[PDB]
């Protein structure tokens, strides 16, 4: 469902913990690189938290893998992400997306 | 009914983004909204309708002029960057 490549390492040994906030920069991209969103570009971090079904299954399950310093790349099939439906106007239909997400620090 | 306005727009916001992000119902996401934002418009009554109204009124009047930019412009991206003011104020009312 996600595919998780790491680009930079994280510690290896903090990772999400439940009811914790993950405070994370990212960059989604559909398949073929077009960008849809970034946080960086907002210069503003993304704060969630894992576990109540907050974010799509694929950052779920993806985030949830990382440890604090990690950056990756997640490569979410549609199953895990927008499904047939998409988000009309910015994800089409069955999409895989792409996103580059940087694990900061967990509050 | 008495209810801080505190709570009506952690509230409020809960619910349209279920409505908008989960359902796909942009519908019921401004039948939810639209009378949020009118409390604002007729003005704060109490000491903590004002404190609350000088936090968050120009954050929340700013979402309500981008969501009026989606309902004559027709593009999703307007209706985002409302969703952006408004999880900054979920969260700082969190
Ligand atoms: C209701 O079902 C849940 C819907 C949710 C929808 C996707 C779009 C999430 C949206 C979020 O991450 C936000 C924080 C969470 C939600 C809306 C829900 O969990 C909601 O559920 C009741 C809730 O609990 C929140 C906290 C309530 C609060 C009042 C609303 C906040 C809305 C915030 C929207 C924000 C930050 C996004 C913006 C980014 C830049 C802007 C400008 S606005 C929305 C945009 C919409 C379009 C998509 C391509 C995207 O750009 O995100 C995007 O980059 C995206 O796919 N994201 C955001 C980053 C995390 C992965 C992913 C996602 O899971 O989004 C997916 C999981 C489902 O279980």
């Amino acid at each position: 469902g996600v595919q998780v490549e790491t680009i930079s390492p994280g510690d290896g040994r903090t990772f999400p913990k439940r009811g914790q906030t993950c405070v994370v920069h990212y960059t989604g991209m559909l398949e073929d690189g077009k960008k849809f969103d970034s946080s960086r570009d907002r210069n503003k971090p993304f704060k969630f938290m894992l576990g109540k079904q907050e974010v799509i299954r694929g950052w779920e399950e993806g985030v949830a893998q990382m440890s604090v310093g990690q950056r990756a790349k997640l490569t979410i099939s549609p199953d895990y992400a927008y499904g047939a439906t998409g988000h009309p106007g910015i994800i089409p239909p069955h999409a895989t997306l792409v996103f580059d997400v940087e694990l900061l620090k967990l509050e | 009914v008495a209810i801080l306005w505190h709570e009506m727009w952690h509230e409020g916001l809960e619910e349209a983004s279920r409505l908008y992000f989960g359902e796909r119902n942009v519908k019921g996401m401004f039948e939810v909204l639209e009378p949020l934002h009118a409390m604002m418009e007729r003005g704060p009554q109490t000491l903590k309708e004002t404190s609350f109204n000088q936090a968050y009124g120009r954050d929340l009047m700013e979402a309500q002029e981008w969501c009026r930019k989606y309902m004559k412009s027709g593009n999703v991206k307007d209706l985002t960057q409302a969703w952006d003011l408004y999880y900054h104020v979920f969260r700082r009312i969190s």
